[PDB]
């Protein structure tokens, strides 16, 4: 599962456009 | 949703000048990223951005100090804090900066982090930023698609022609959705180039993506627009209305107003407003921004009297997004509208407060770009999520402007009639 | 990583014309979004974008048909497929379209999806797009930061001046990082504005964000650039070299090259080659694009023999990112470099093949923007992930250009020493 699911790209254009990325391992 | 990491960096704005970008990362991996548009590094009435002044880098316009503020003291004060608590996050930064105008860290440092944080929180809640902003606003599920005033012709200090008025804008009031409003803007913009070309004029663009051709007069400016609108197959007044920004401080000389572009007739506060009045009867100009100098309050009182019931009277320089001036201006009866520039104040919580103050007084809030922008489209989500009703985000060229129109299209696609495009009625006095 | 939804939409490009955006969604909530830049809707040598030709919308430039292809036949074919299998996805779309030039669905529909898919798959693999691109390329973990050639002065068909050269560009070869190279570009850009304003010239910008002032000759263009570089504290040659795009076909007639910026002097192709040679002897011009007409292959063979060992000779109109034309050119000793415009081929897989063909032959691949761009920064990740070594993505203004610069800053921050900025040696002949 994506840590940060988007219903539509508009919910995070930055993450959907690949201008920012999730950092792994995910801090929990 | 606890903050785990915050990364500030120096990127480049739409004019080629440095600005600050911030990423806010949360437990669970949620991330938000935003950038500050260009502001003022000097000035008494607004929040100040922090510039380095190192002449060996970017001609003194480096933002390494503001970036260091984000990475060090700001980040350290926010690690472990709840990103959902926007007011709390904003407060920590404002308190730590410890100055009234955010001049220690810079409004650029604090705003980037404020916005990135709001975005990260929206992600942690599984919702778009506009939805989260409505929730922050205490108005969940209340949206509209803003009516855009689009830059199209530039004069005054924003050009080298004989037009005195700084900018003329078009508003596609007759559209039924923002997607249609964008298409109308685009069509007129292209028809305007054809008209200018046909007169052997220059169609290169300014900072906000509009034209700054060699027009001989204000009246020539209004005439080429009217011509473009008709060429595009729309009717001036019904389909498209006009907005303008006088930037009247520019021709304010020792208590009078001198408009070289027109005989240099040097008007009194009173005569300049009737002059504007004359334009509004001749053209469907329904909105006038900074129609007098920002110190000329007794003159603004007069303008608000003469035009205020019929015409939107926008304070930009007049208010500089400053609730103390706004509050004072409301009680005195000065203007009826306000340009909202979130970098002039420096945090999303304060921005929401300014919008709310306007709204509560029946003033219209116009969400505004800056001359120096980025690809960031936060103001699109802001305009929608506060149902502000109007946006000023550029002409229909340059991606620093058109990214905002694109984000509006995306949002309207998701929301449909949950975010109505209200058209002409959004405009004060219409 | 299974595709579960594909969405297409009509958004607006940096010139105010529609283009296609696609979102690709994968099982687990991974999403990638990309847009096609503007391209050709007619021609016989390149992939064709699909335009609506409906004069009642966007002056005939609507892309509703291309968007419909994305939402309908493309989405239905790709649902359930593995987005990681990039070649597989591209093949499904190319076969479905069934034409040799993507003219049934449009190169704009297919490319938007190809790129959106690659982004989605990268996200499914927990890596940025540049890293995924290196894996797709068969060169995992091999990166470089590209050396930018940045538009600064426009002439020919891109201006109304007496400069024949379509564009002059600077390359910050003396920089140690792309971040530095971007700062050096910015500084020269701003000093150039100062130089041009002191001359009473216009500093409004063209499509690529550079200047098109009323210069009186080719020599005067070079002179103002030299003055700007100097004013910024840099040395021509040592810190900054020049690249040019002649677009020589624009001044080719009756088998001669005729230059108004040389007082209407006429040159045979051998003579023009020698004109170019002398220019490279007087100015540090190290790259020359389309220095002869595309039809002039005998001429290009000669130009490559004369200049090819010491000068980068870039095919744009010459090759139009067509591997069939490039293969022949390599066989015949035509040029030594190629502009890569991914929307001229229309898929990521085929783009990777074109870059590979070039590199296998010892030609350089220069990743290119288009005149109509968006806020999308895919070409940045493409240049890094293929270690192409050079990029042509505009002047240091307009976010349609500067978004790519910002993305290179982000990537370089993430990779550091893993992605060297190799400077001048990236350029063919240096
Ligand atoms: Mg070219």
């Amino acid at each position: 599962q994506s840590p940060m699911p988007l219903t539509v790209a508009a919910a995070s254009p930055e993450l959907a456009s690949g201008k920012v990325w999730i950092r792994y391992p995910i801090v929990r | 949703s606890k903050i785990v990491k915050i990364i500030g960096r120096e990127i480049i704005d739409s004019r080629g000048n440095p600005t600050v970008e911030a990423e806010v990362h949360l437990e669970g991996g949620f991330v938000g990223m935003a950038a500050a548009p260009s502001g003022a590094s000097t000035g008494s009435r607004e929040a100040l951005e922090l510039r380095d002044g190192d002449k060996s880098r970017f001609l003194g316009k480096g933002v390494t100090k503001a970036v260091a503020a984000v990475n060090g003291p700001i980040a350290q004060a926010l690690i472990g804090k709840d990103a959902k608590d926007q007011a709390g996050i904003d407060k920590i930064m404002i308190d730590l900066d410890g100055t009234e105008n955010k001049s220690k860290f810079g409004a650029n440092a604090i705003l980037a982090v404020s916005l990135a944080n709001a975005k990260a929180a929206a992600a942690a809640k599984g919702m778009p930023l506009y939805e989260h902003i409505a929730e922050l606003n205490g108005t969940p599920g209340k949206y509209s698609m803003p009516v855009p005033m689009m830059n199209i012709i530039n004069g005054g200090e924003h050009a080298d022609n004989n037009v005195d008025i700084q900018e003329f804008m078009i508003q596609p009031v007759g559209a039924k959705t923002v997607k249609e409003a964008i298409r109308m803007g685009s069509e007129v913009f292209h028809h305007l180039a054809k008209v200018l070309k046909a007169k052997g004029m220059n169609t290169a663009v300014g900072d906000e993506g509009g034209y700054a051709p060699n027009l001989g007069s204000n009246a020539e400016a209004l005439a080429v627009i009217a011509e473009a609108v008709k060429a595009a197959g729309y009717e001036l007044g019904k389909d498209i209305t006009l907005a303008m920004d006088c930037a009247a401080s520019e021709f304010y000389k020792d208590g009078k107003y001198v408009l070289a572009g027109e005989g240099n007739k040097a008007f009194t506060s009173e005569e300049f407003t009737h002059f504007l009045e004359e334009l509004t009867k001749q053209y469907p100009i329904v909105s006038i921004e900074d129609g007098l100098d920002e110190s000329d309050w007794d003159g603004f009182a007069y303008q608000t009297k003469v035009l205020g019931d019929k015409i939107q009277l926008v304070g930009d320089d007049l208010f500089v997004t400053n609730t103390k001036i706004l509050k004072e201006g409301i009680e005195k009866g000065i203007a009826n509208s306000i340009l909202i520039k979130f970098n002039q104040i420096g945090s999303l919580t304060e921005t929401l407060a300014a919008i709310k103050m306007a709204k509560d007084a029946g003033y219209t809030a116009v969400i505004s770009h800056r001359s120096g922008e980025t690809e960031d489209a936060t103001i699109a989500d802001l305009a929608v999520g506060t149902a502000a009703g109007q946006i000023k985000t550029g002409s229909m060229s340059r991606s620093d402007r058109v990214a905002k129109y694109n984000q509006l299209i995306r949002i309207e696609e998701a929301l449909g009639e949950k975010a109505p495009y209200n058209g002409r009625k959004e405009i004060k006095g219409q």
